[PDB]
């Protein structure tokens, strides 16, 4: 039962995100979330110039 | 061989539960079109429990839908997720919710409970073991808070041994999304206390709260605040589907945390909740996990612990772990915080380890906890039920659909009562 | 403004010293032998 | 030749057993399925051919322990109807384990142990195992053991049971369920060994090195002086006993039979590279106070008559020579109605190793088994506990809608009482 | 394992400690990002002591930095080091500072406290031990010296053991930056003399002076005078940090420094410091040290050592050097200036020896000192206050926030008596 | 066979030992990892290899040390148990040493040191180092002897231990910690002997050629006085003095126990290629002022009984004649009730030389232990320097509130004053 007794093993285990969205975080693991649009800047240009045709 | 039927009444609680079908078959791997293409053998033990198998491989929950009005209910049909559920178990009516609390309880309600009782009987008969129910509703509704009381009675009735765990969402104490609340939720509030066996309560703005302070979410949608509650909800019964070294299902959580019949209404939280980006600085480890589930904040109910005291408190752990390492927390909390806990129960923590946690993270817990703080909530809503109440006002709505005046004032009598209980064992 | 009153405080810091908490206190536990009702039966069996 | 019946109730029984049943059959050199690559007929039974099945019956009210099992590798190992498994558990709640759930299921596991018993020719006791706080453990073992008296008589009934840690607690209802069982245990039960988690813990942390143990490494440790206490009818040695010199020696009276154990030397090894641990040494360690199972400490009270059981390269003039220096310990108290004090042991099949373990390779261990009066701190603090819940009425409903009657939580405190009047009655001056 | 805890209070408190991690993270060899990338063995011993590790060997200091204004933080967080702190350590308000002591105290402070506290609570209960608290602030302004006091008589409340080392930035006599600053000052001593175990005096003129005289600097910046007082603060904990022949930790120094609980305050000086042209002229021996050291123009602290007399002094040395050398100076330089030391307390001079010089050094030392010269910088400051406060000055401003006329009253009546004090012991 | 344990204090006492111990490895011929490439049992222990493990024991409060010798290269030498390191020092506070910290560690220890003398079958002694100034060295040095003096009773407990300077001084709080040690120790020690710094300082830059020393050139030299008082036991020689005997004849009285130590000849070894360093040369260099180990002139009081010990060439004729001379010195004065005055001892073993060594592969050298009235030169300023800081009250706040009672100030005041006057009384002569 090494691993949960060994000290390196906040060293060892790899860390809980990799660059944009992990492929192993799936939805039950309940870090993925969508509240975070980062979209956001480009759906408002949009709206914009959307408007801007509609003036 | 514990099977669980689940039942989703109104808006609020069939939304919740086409968020919380994803969760469990994202966690077990069964396809939109009910298929099973997973990774593990692990999850075809116990499937069992919240899925039926129809001829050629294909997984249909134990899912029974109800609605007075079809709008939520195509809604759900072109989700994602809709091809799951079957088709005859969309049980609906054809008239408007009217967001009366009397008008779902007994002008809609009865025509429609026929119905959806046998829906029920069809899916109950059908398993080797039943051990409890799980319905899914909110308190300040018309349908939601009427039907599913209603609905609770007569499952009571029929399955008097079987487990009647609800899931109920409590209206905001700040600001909140209809003028009649105050009426709907102490009306429920007797049947629930005399009916359910576990009753768990849930608020908008901690959701809000959580979500901005710990998870930062600059735009979090209805989905967002669906997903936190719904992971509750799979933590929960997840001693049932997967081993581990320490069991722990419904009825254990219910003699260990309940010790009188009224004093049942609970406190939910989870963690660890990821604060995007900034949680590459943080160490995810067994101590850490114990520090956000006793954290205030955390908690989903806007019921502050602090102003009152524990009573029974209990936590789930998912993942492989020291099991020494979870019994040394619970001591560790419950000896540095004495002022919260009551003498004349020792042990106040009670603890829980599963092997499977959820996909991608190491470790995972739940936290179900039962306090004296839950006079705070109930003093808000008869504080607002009186001076409605003192004018007449909206009664004028309810009397036109027969029902009397005597049931308002027993509905509060039964409520002050629950609150003076909760105030004498404080001493 | 009104002036602080002389005072010596050698002397006081040498009265005070002696007088100075302790800060870790101590801790005789009862042994749960020592109970009141060993052996014998509890008062408030007969109240439930 | 000689036998004896193995029974695992609850989780806290199968889980230990898990691990006991591997080390058994790595001891005597039987492969997981039953075949091979002496002592075998006291555990085992030889079907025909090349195959072997243990004497062990495996008991729980819901499935997933046991359905482990039957998955796991030792599938083939057990018969079929030894896994008894029920349906829903006891949820800790006693009344649930005894009245409702218990008596569906009791009689199907009563012709399973009796049809066993038949193959036994020479069958000499039982091992029983619990753990208190559980519903399945103290509830159905209640109803076990109260059945077998009458089945089976003046057969010497012997159980293995954690006792509720002083501080470490996983269920609330915990004291609770201690003490209805406690009724039931005390006219029935032979013997019945104390060990417990908060100790077992600590010394997992000081003595072997290992920080954050599971409820696996402590199975294994338990393994050990099961394998240690039954060594003497398999092996070969100098100083044999049998288990009905254990009900003799180790007990005085008839309600005071709780003994605790005690196991030396537990080494890893990097430290074992500096120690000889010769006799004298593992003899010392033994009466220790953070060598012991049971977080009680021995200077509160009194010894009564110990037993020592030895397996190694041991020399009967040590064995003597340290038990001598034993009785120099001024530190140690005895009571003067027992001057006699010692039963010894020896045997030379030495500790069994087994691949990956915790344990460092030793060429002589002893263990101990000894009875003090220290225990009756135990008791007093679980009575204390039982008080406060019971003076409010804290869970009474739940005992009392399965059936329960409420008359008997007086009965069973006032029969704590007595048995906590016999303790400082014993200790008491000559 | 003697964790500290790190906080940073007001503009001062931020850019003195954005620098303070510069220069531990380059002499432990942690790459700005977090990483290890060092280059010794002894640098991971007891790299405990300040940081934390996140799963994937990151490190992360135990910082908590406080402002009530977000402009500061943003300007450090821009800075190169920045992204090597935890961003829900970041504590702010959204109001202005004001440069108020009675606002930072009682309106803004009071808001944020809580927040604060619980933030201390993470990082001060995460670790296996827990020696004492370090702060850093000025006393000048409203921000660090209005919410720096309050936050210290609650860390003292829950944690009285625990060592609340503090370092002061005192207001300078000639130039100065703000106008209010006896009120400030005159005010915050009194939380400080009863809650605070040591306390160090820092003055921007010394500073000023230290560089212009011995470093040549032609035109120094904030950078160059920070980078001087964080030299001592990195002098005094690398006892903990590194081996060496004779250990002294915090404890040690409290213990020995300090004769009387009141009598706390300490002045530090930090050699060699070296001009451009000298280097080529100074042969780097054990007594040039001690020259520097002792001698009144490396004082950081513009109040001078001849005019008064030394009650107790300490030197630190760090580097690989002899036993016998460091003692026969502290006996030499306490026999020969004898006129400036007290008779009734022999052996003035502690000493301690450390084995790992810091960067770029092959030997480094550090003094702190406790003597009567204090009552200069007292007496200049009390000055400044009665005459503001003869005639009722900018006082309306302080009384419109909720702090009351009596208060003044007691700031001066506790600071007085503490001048006397030193008086009293001189003879 | 014969054995001695030792006991190591503070920073000064374990890094005195590993001085020590690398000087007894390299002399009995054993590498650092304990195996070879006779005496070896009284200070080591054979296990079950060809491995030995020293009886010894590294006691401090404080981590940084002992983890020194935990990484170091003997780290696998000594037993992980030996080694035993607090969590925080004691600040150099005598009541933070003996009642808040102290008593969370001692009952540790004692267990550690109590396992160690069951292995010494023929224990005759133990040895123990202190620097009193230190608040470990003083505080959990009393706390220790006065357990150790109950648990033992009739063994001779030595100690080695360092006064603090005439002049020189690390800490301010230094007088206190003496004096209140100086209670604690006079009643339970069986004797104890002073060094101090600032002779050593002197001695090794004067006779020994180097001009800036360490701590470490001063624990070599200490160590060989160790080695010369142990070598009896060890190797063979014409005269032999065992422990027992040191306390017989050194001390005239009780609580005038306080020898004081010198050695010839220690000299930088180009400087011996001049002289041959005859017996009566060597005999002559050890009753000058300037060789003495403490700063105190023995010609302000008078000698009372002195035991000295040869080692290497010497021979049983040479010894007398010189002793005979410096009986005729008219330099050094004996109490009338003393004319024997002497105990001599000859080993034939020659001092050991060490790798980046300091002093002489020497042929013969002679150690010296001597008891003075001189020595209460020493506490007459440690009592001057105590009673400054006390009138006023200097710094009586932390200790009282660490756990000290501010009665134990005055009353260890009062033992030292009658201790001074002890020495003034038997300086007297009828
Ligand atoms: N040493 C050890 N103790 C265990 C293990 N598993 C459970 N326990 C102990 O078992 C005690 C509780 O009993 P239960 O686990 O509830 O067993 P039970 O009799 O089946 O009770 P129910 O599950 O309600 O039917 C706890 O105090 C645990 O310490 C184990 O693997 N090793
Ligand atoms: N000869 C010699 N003396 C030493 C050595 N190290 C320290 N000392 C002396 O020890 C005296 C002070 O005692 P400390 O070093 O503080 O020992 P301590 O008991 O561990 O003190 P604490 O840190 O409070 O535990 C000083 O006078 C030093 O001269 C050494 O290596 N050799
Ligand atoms: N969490 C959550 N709450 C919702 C959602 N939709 C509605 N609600 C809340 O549910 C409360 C009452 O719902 P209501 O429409 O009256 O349900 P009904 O009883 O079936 O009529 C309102 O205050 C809404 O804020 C949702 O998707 N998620
Ligand atoms: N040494 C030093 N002093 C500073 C620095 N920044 C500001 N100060 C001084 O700190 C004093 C008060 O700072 P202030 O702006 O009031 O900080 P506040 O506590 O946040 O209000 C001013 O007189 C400045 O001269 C710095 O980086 N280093
Ligand atoms: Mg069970
Ligand atoms: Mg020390």
């Amino acid at each position: 039962e090494y691993d949960l007794n060994r000290k390196d093993y906040i060293k060892v285990q790899p860390q809980m995100r990799i660059t944009d969205n992990d492929p192993w975080l799936s939805v039950s693991s309940g870090l993925k979330f969508d509240g975070e649009d980062l979209t956001a800047e480009e759906r408002l240009k949009a709206q914009k110039e959307q408007r801007e045709r509609w003036g | 061989v514990r099977e669980i039927v689940h039942i989703q009444a109104g808006q609020c609680g069939n939304q919740i539960g086409a968020k919380f079908w994803e969760v469990i078959s994202d966690e077990h791997g069964i396809d939109p079109t009910g298929s099973y293409h997973g990774d593990s053998d692990l999850q075809l033990e116990r499937i069992n429990v919240y899925y039926n198998e129809a001829t050629g491989g294909k997984y249909v929950p134990r899912a029974i839908l109800v609605d007075l009005e079809p709008g939520t209910m195509d809604s759900v049909r072109a989700g994602q997720f809709g091809q799951l559920f079957r088709p005859d178990n969309f049980v609906f009516g054809q008239s408007g919710a009217g967001n009366n609390w009397a008008k779902g309880y007994y002008t809609e309600g009865q025509e429609l409970c026929e119905s959806i009782l046998d829906v029920i009987r069809k899916e109950a008969e059908s398993c080797d073991c039943l051990q409890g129910f799980q319905l899914v509703h909110s308190l300040g509704g018309g349908t939601g808070a009427g039907l599913g009381t209603l609905l609770l009675n007569k499952l009571r009735e029929e399955y008097p041994d079987r487990i009647l765990s609800t899931y109920s969402i409590v209206p905001s104490p700040k600001v909140s999304d209809t003028v009649v609340e105050p009426y709907n939720c102490t009306l429920s509030v007797h049947q629930l206390v005399e009916s359910a066996d576990e009753v768990f309560c849930i608020d908008n703005e901690a959701l809000y709260d959580i979500c901005f302070r710990t998870l930062k979410l600059t735009t979090p949608t209805y989905g967002d605040l669906n997903h936190l509650v719904s992971m509750v909800m799979s933590g929960t019964t997840c001693a049932l589907r997967f081993p581990g070294q320490l069991n722990s299902d419904l009825r254990k959580l219910a003699v260990n945390l309940v010790p009188f019949p009224r004093l049942h209404f609970f406190i939910v939280g989870f963690a660890p909740l990821t604060s995007r980006g900034s949680q590459q600085y943080r160490a995810l480890t067994v101590p850490e996990l114990t520090s956000q589930l006793f954290d205030n904040k955390n908690m989903m109910a806007a019921c502050d612990p602090r102003r009152g005291v524990y009573l029974t408190a209990s936590a789930h752990f998912r993942g492989r772990m020291s099991s020494k390492e979870v019994d040394e927390q619970m001591l560790n909390i419950q000896a540095r915080n004495t002022s919260y806990f009551v003498e004349w129960i020792p042990s106040n923590v009670k603890s829980a380890i599963c092997d499977i946690p959820p996909r991608g993270l190491k470790m995972a817990a739940t936290f179900i906890g039962n306090t004296t703080a839950f006079r705070e909530l109930f003093t808000r809503v008869d504080s607002q039920f009186q001076k409605m109440y003192a004018r007449r006002a909206f009664i004028h709505w309810y009397v036109n659909e027969g029902l009397e005046t005597v049931e308002f004032d027993e509905a509060r009598s039964n409520m002050t009562d629950l609150i003076q209980e909760y105030e004498m064992y404080e001493t | 403004m009104k002036s602080p009153t002389k005072h010596n405080y050698i002397l006081e810091n040498w009265k005070q010293a002696p007088k100075t908490k302790k800060l870790h206190p101590e801790k005789p536990e009862t042994w749960y032998t020592d109970k009141p009702e060993y052996g014998q039966v509890p008062a408030y069996l007969d109240r439930v | 030749m000689r036998e004896v019946i193995s029974i695992h109730v609850g989780q806290a029984g199968v889980q230990i057993g898990n691990g006991c049943w591997e080390l058994y059959c790595l001891e005597h050199g039987i492969q997981p399925d039953g075949q091979l690559p002496d002592a075998f007929n006291t555990f085992f039974s030889e079907t025909g051919a090349g195959k072997h099945v243990p004497r062990a019956v495996f008991v729980d009210l819901e499935p997933t322990v046991v359905d482990e099992v039957r998955t796991g590798t030792y599938r083939q190992l057990f018969h079929p109807e030894q896994l008894i498994s029920g349906k829903e558990d006891a949820a800790n709640n006693y009344a649930r384990g005894h009245y409702t759930v218990g008596k569906e299921i009791i009689d199907l596991t009563l012709d399973r142990i009796r049809k066993l018993a038949d193959q036994c020719t020479g069958l000499q006791g039982f091992l029983i195992f619990h753990s208190f706080g559980g519903g399945t453990g103290a509830g159905f073992g209640s109803l076990l053991l109260e059945r077998l008296s009458v089945d089976y008589g003046k057969k010497s009934k012997l159980e293995f049971t954690v006792y509720p840690s002083p501080q470490v607690s996983t269920a609330i209802v915990e004291p609770y369920n201690s003490i209805l069982a406690t009724h039931s245990m005390i006219d029935h039960s032979d013997c019945a060994f104390m060990v417990d988690n908060e100790a077992l813990y600590d010394l997992c942390r000081r003595a072997l090195d290992i920080e954050r143990p599971t409820y696996t490494n402590l199975n294994r440790l338990i393994g050990q002086v099961v394998s240690s206490l039954t060594a003497s009818l398999r092996f070969d040695g100098a100083l044999n006993v049998d288990f009905t010199e254990f009900q003799t020696n180790l007990v005085p009276y008839a309600r005071i039979h709780f003994p605790i154990c005690s196991y030396a030397p537990v080494i890893s090894a990097e430290k074992a590279y500096h120690e000889q641990l010769s006799v004298a040494e593992i003899t010392n360690s033994l009466f220790e106070p953070a060598n012991m199972m049971v977080k009680c400490d021995p200077r509160h009270g009194k010894y009564m008559a110990c037993t020592l059981l030895y397996r190694g390269d041991v020399v009967p003039k040590d064995v003597s020579a340290a038990v001598a220096t034993i009785k120099t310990k001024r530190t140690i108290q005895f009571v003067d109605w027992c001057p006699t004090g010692f039963k010894m042991g020896i045997n030379y099949q030495p500790p069994t190793v087994v691949p990956g373990g915790d344990l460092a390779k030793v060429q002589r261990a002893v263990c101990m088994l000894a009875n003090t009066t220290a225990i009756a701190e135990a008791w007093s603090r679980l009575d204390h506990k039982f008080d406060l819940m019971y003076a409010k009425r804290a869970f009474v409903h739940w005992y009392v809608g399965e059936g329960m009657e409420e008359a008997e939580f007086p009965e069973a405190r006032e029969d704590l009482a007595l048995l906590e009047k016999d303790y400082d009655e014993v200790a008491a001056e000559s």
